Parts: C-alpha cells; structure tokens; sequence
RNA sequence: GUUUUCGUUGUUUUUU
C-alpha cells in the first residue's frame, strides 16, 4: 500500500499496518515514509 | 476594530501614571505596533526589542 | 553554504564565478588578485566571496539514505 | 503575515482612478493631486518642470507614509492658467525631451558601435 | 532608537535569509495488555471528540 | 535640449555623458531602468521529485535569482492581463532541469546550462538562460552526489523588478556631476583640508578646478551628469536605456490619458 | 458541501496560475489555501 | 444539526 524506505541500506518497502515494523531487507530498525504523489510549486522569490 | 477608534495603550514596568495611555487606531499592516516618536520619552523605550 | 546568485548589495550575479574564483585561488594568486581578475571592482561584490563560506561538500559528505 | 502584496505596487484597482483632482479652496486657482501607484520617479520628474513653468504660482508633493502607493500634490497656476492645463503642459513637455533624448541616445550608440 | 533601516532587493535577494525546523514526536500508548492507542485516521462514526 | 554622449559602451554596460537635463529627471530616469523595467525571472518552480541535500524552497529562490535572455519580454503579456485559463505559451514560458549524479563517488555541478527552454512564446527570443559565454555552463546551479537525482519543471513571468528585485536587469547603476562641489551641494568633512583628504572623481576631467579666486555663482545648476548603465544579462545596456525610456514615456502617456478622460 | 478537500487552481486573477485547497464555501463564495503563501484568501466560485 | 474539548506543577533558560 504506502511506500516506506530504509536508512541504511536504502531500498523501499511497504507493510500494511500488520507487519512489525523492521527493514524488509537489512533488520535496520528505522524505516520512513516516501514523497506524496501531488506535484508541487515555488514562487521563487 | 475600526481606525481611529479609542484604545488603551499599556507599558511596562508602569511605574507612574504616563506609563500607559489611550490612543486612536491607525491600523495598517505588518506585525508592529507603530508610535509617534515622541511618545517614547514617558514610555522611556526604544526599538531594541 | 554555496555561491550567492547574486551580489545582495547590487544584485551582480556571482555564482558562475566561484568555480573560476576557486581555480584562480588553487595557484594561490592572491585573494585581491584573483578579485581584480574576476572583473569585481565593487566592494560590495568582492566582499561575500572573500568571505564567503562554502559547505554543501559536508551535507555531500554524509552518506545520502539513498 | 500583515505584509501588504507587493504586485500591488504598480496594479491600480479598478474602483479608484490612477489619479484623483481636488481643487483647493484654501488659494485661489489651487488644486490638490491625489496619487495612486506612484512615488518620487514621476512625483519629481512632474514637479520639476512645472516648476520651471513661470504660469505657476505654487507646486509641490508629498508622499504621506512610504507603505502606502499613494501621495499627493498641491498646485497653483496663476490665474490665466487652471492647474490641470499646465499639468498636462509638463506631461507634453517631458514627453518630448524624453523623445529627444531617445533619438539622441539612438544616434549615439549607432555611430559608437 | 535602534531601529534599522534596511535594503529590499537584498533581502528580495535572499540577504539573512534562513531556515526554521520543528521535530516532533507520537507514539502509540499501552493502558494495558489489551488496551493500548492506535495511529489511525479516525472516521467520525467510530470516534468522537 | 537633451544630450547623450558616450564615454564607453558595452553589452552590459553603457557610460555616456548625459547634459541639458535636469538633476530630478535623470533620477527619475536611473530609476525607471532600474526599478521600472519589466523582465523575466523564473517564478513558478515545481518538484516532480528531488534528492538534493538543500531545501526546495532554497533551490526554487536560487532559481529565481537567474537572469534570463529578455529581449521579447517586451512582447509577452503578463500573466495577469492574459484571458486563458491557467496559462498559455502566449503568457508564460516552459523551462525544465532534470539533475542526477550516477556513480557512488563523485559529485554532479547541475549548472544553469541545465535549465532548457522547453516552451515560449515563440519565436521570442526569452526564456533562454543566460551566460557570460556558450562553453560557460552559467551559475552552478546544484552538486548531486552518489544515487542523487533531481528532476523540477518551472514556469516564469514577466514582471518588474517593483514587484521582486529578482527582475532588477541592471546590477548597479551610478550617478553623478559636478565633481568638483562647483554647485557646493555638499559639505566635505576634514580635519586639516577636504582637498588633501579626498580623493578626485573619475570623471574630474570633464570639469575644470574651479579657479582660486572665482567668485560662487548662485546661478550654478546641475546640468553635466555622468552614467554607467550595467545590465545584469539578461538585457542589453542599450535596450535597458531605451526601455526604460520608453516605460517613462508610456507611463506620461497613460497620465495625461487619465488627465482628458477624467475630465 | 463534498466539493471541498481538493486540489483546486486558479485560471484568472491577480493569482492566476496558483495551486490550492478548499476549506470553508459558506455559500456562492469560496475560500482558498495557496501552497507557497502560507495565506489563504477569498474568490469567487467562478474562478 | 444546529451544537461542541486538554492537564498540571515544577524546574531552567533567556525575553526589558
Ligand atoms: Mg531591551
Ligand atoms: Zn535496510
Ligand atoms: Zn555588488
Ligand atoms: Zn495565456
């Protein structure tokens, strides 16, 4: 469902809020969310 | 809260009856409260913070 | 942290020079020198990048997550 | 977070006019100019060679607070010449120096290059 | 009375231009072996206040 | 009665001798150029997605602060005026970069070369990021390292450097006349002599010293002035000068336009 | 009012060409987040 | 459908 990613080994992942939350694929037990899908502005000033 | 209006006008620490007064509303933008410059002399301010 | 755009004082766009500036530094040619080199009379111009601080290399430095 | 807009510097809304008349009772022939969306670039340019007019009695401007693009003129032609004939005078006046000095600095790049 | 006058453009410019970060924190609560806090979006049906 | 002769001119830069004219209107005019020539900057910056270590904020307003080729700007309607909806080429430019560093070590110095004019109101010639030379990439723009891609899409209008000074097209402009204080306009400061404490004006040649026992006239007035016009790029000195010129004069136009149809 | 809590721009105006959400329609009048501004303004449904 | 709520007490820091 969400993407997550790792810190350490750097890969992305997604659990779906049952999954203990744990690297899917190096153990590093610090896991963060992904940028959302809307497109964004600056005014440049 | 319309310009012109009376408003109370309150400094600290107010050591004596000067230390506050009553002033007209002005309003305009920007987050400051804007003082004609004499008035700081009762009040005994200046614009370091 | 990296170049300035632009002189705040008048608005020169200096960041196309550090490059240049860093390699006139690298013969160690001296800092008025190398300002005189780059054409930045004004002051007001020479002043951010003698003194100006680059550290975007040490964010570069950490390891990015990905 | 109370900052006024800064494209407003120059939009003139639509409801006030870019410049407002007010004759001023208080001098014969006097009026007063209430300006929009305006400051010292034209305030003086426009005072200075009206200044220069001798049809004029008296001239001068003022921007009542610097956040505001709003200020205001009072001028006094002499009595032959209302205000507004002689403003519109400067208006002309500078408007041809202008277009001279363009042709001018015309000229004056062509032939240096 | 110290108060500064400054250049626009060189703050259009960027000049003493910096950053803010706020961390903050959350975490899921235990009142118990079978009552704990759950993070979800809450639908009003379920939840209230 | 307005004189123009130039002392050295350049690209960037124009210095002339401007006489016959008045203290007040060659202000108005420095100001004009500087402050009331409308320009194009990038405005509108957008994110598909980034990996650089710097706040997208301070990218976007690093962005902004580019100048770009201007020439048309003349041409382009503000975005304001236009009816369309949302934009159109007619009101706006499309430019993207699209950044990545590959390889675990190194470092990839997005330049504004980067920046590409994807749209425009063609076939103005705007929107092309500007440089002090082709093989010059331009402003570095960003450094990405190992697995640090950036990929953005940006859209800029014109506008006036009143609005943001981003749209400032000359970088410094200069004034002065009378170096010689012959109109005394000010007042110079010493201890022992002002003369053997200042230094002279560059353009201290075009006046001679006042002589010794030469009586002060009061009648003096400022009519020698002395110029430099730079541009930051993104304008020619010369299409500044005239610019400029031409918005002084539209704006007289549009004043005594109101004049006659209040009336 | 389920027409709000979307990603809405605006077409015409002194902010034309600027993304934003909608928070409160009262009625025949809407109210607008921007993304860059950390302001939210009034305009009409129209635009 | 109108309607409608977040804690304390301390500490230490500075703010004039
Ligand atoms: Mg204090
Ligand atoms: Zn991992
Ligand atoms: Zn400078
Ligand atoms: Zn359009």
């Amino acid at each position: 469902g969400v993407k997550y990613t790792c810190g350490a080994c750097a890969h992305n992942f997604s659990l779906n809020k049952s999954d203990p939350v744990r690297c899917k694929e190096c153990g590093h037990r610090v896991i963060y969310k992904a940028r959302t899908k809307r497109m964004i502005q600056f005014d440049a000033r | 809260l319309m310009d012109d209006d009376p408003v109370l006008f309150n400094r600290q620490p107010s050591l004596h009856k000067m230390s506050m007064m009553a002033h007209r509303v002005k309003v305009m933008p920007y987050s400051t409260f804007r003082l004609n410059l004499s008035v700081t002399s009762p009040y005994n301010a200046d614009f370091d913070g | 942290m990296i170049i300035p755009v632009r002189c705040f004082s008048c608005g020169k766009v200096v960041g196309d020079k550090w490059d240049a500036y860093l390699r006139l530094l690298e013969e160690g040619k001296q800092e008025g020198d190398a300002l005189d080199e780059l054409k930045l009379k004004r002051y007001c111009c020479r002043r951010m990048v003698l003194t100006h601080v680059d550290l975007i290399e040490k964010f570069l430095r950490y390891n990015p997550l990905e | 977070m109370n900052a006024p807009d800064r494209f407003e510097l120059f939009i003139l809304p639509d409801d006030v006019p870019k410049l407002k008349i007010t004759p001023d009772s208080r001098v014969p022939n006097c009026i007063i100019i209430k300006f929009e969306r305006e400051d010292h670039t034209l305030a003086n340019l426009l005072r200075e060679e009206l200044a220069l007019y001798p049809d004029v009695t008296f001239v001068a401007y003022k921007v009542e607070h610097p956040l505001f693009a709003n200020f205001v003129m009072r001028l006094q032609t002499e009595e032959g010449t209302r205000p507004k004939q002689a403003l519109e005078r400067a208006c002309a006046s500078i408007i041809n120096k202008l277009k001279t000095l363009d042709h001018k600095f015309n000229e004056e790049w062509n032939i240096k290059n | 009375e110290d108060s500064m006058i400054m250049n626009q453009s060189s703050i259009d410019r960027g000049l003493f231009r910096s950053l803010f970060f706020r961390s903050y924190m959350d975490q899921e609560k235990r009142f118990g072996i079978s009552i704990v806090e759950e993070f979800e979006k809450p639908t009003r049906a379920t939840t209230l206040r | 009665e307005p004189k123009v002769n130039i002392i050295n001119a350049q690209d960037d830069e124009v210095e002339l001798m401007l006489s016959d004219v008045n203290l007040s209107l060659a202000n108005s005019l420095r100001r004009t150029m500087l402050a009331e020539v409308p320009t194009l900057a990038i405005d509108l910056v957008e994110i598909k997605m980034n990996t650089s270590v710097l706040a997208d904020e301070f990218i976007s307003h690093r962005l902004g602060l580019i100048p770009l080729v201007s020439e048309d700007v003349e041409e382009m309607k503000y975005s304001r005026d236009c009816t369309c909806e949302d934009y159109c080429d007619e009101c706006s430019v499309v430019l993207e970069l699209s950044a990545r560093h590959e390889g675990e070590e190194g470092t990839t110095d997005v330049y504004s070369s980067s920046l590409i004019k994807v749209s425009g109101p063609g076939n103005l010639n705007v929107g092309e990021p500007v440089r002090r030379d082709d093989y010059d990439q331009g402003i570095l723009l960003c450094k990405l390292r190992n697995h640090q891609e950036l990929n953005i899409r940006c859209i800029a209008k014109k506008g006036i450097a009143k609005e943001h000074a981003k749209w400032s097209p000359c970088s410094a402009i200069a004034f002065e006349y009378d170096p010689h204080n012959k109109l005394k306009h000010t007042d110079f400061w010493f201890e022992v002599d002002a003369k053997k404490e200042w230094p002279d004006s560059k353009y201290a040649t075009w006046e001679e010293p006042p002589k010794p026992g030469e009586v002060f006239d009061y009648k003096a007035k400022p009519n020698r002035f002395y110029m430099t016009v730079e541009t930051t790029g993104s304008l020619k000195a010369n299409q500044v000068f005239s610019r400029g010129i031409k918005t002084l004069q539209e704006k007289l136009a549009n004043v005594l336009f109101e004049l006659e149809n209040s009336r | 009012d389920p027409t709000l809590n979307k990603t809405v721009k605006i077409r015409q105006g002194g902010y034309k060409g600027k993304i934003g959400i909608v928070k409160e329609a009262n009625g025949d009048r809407f109210r607008v987040e921007l993304h860059n501004p950390n302001k939210t303004i009034p305009i009409p449904c129209s635009f």
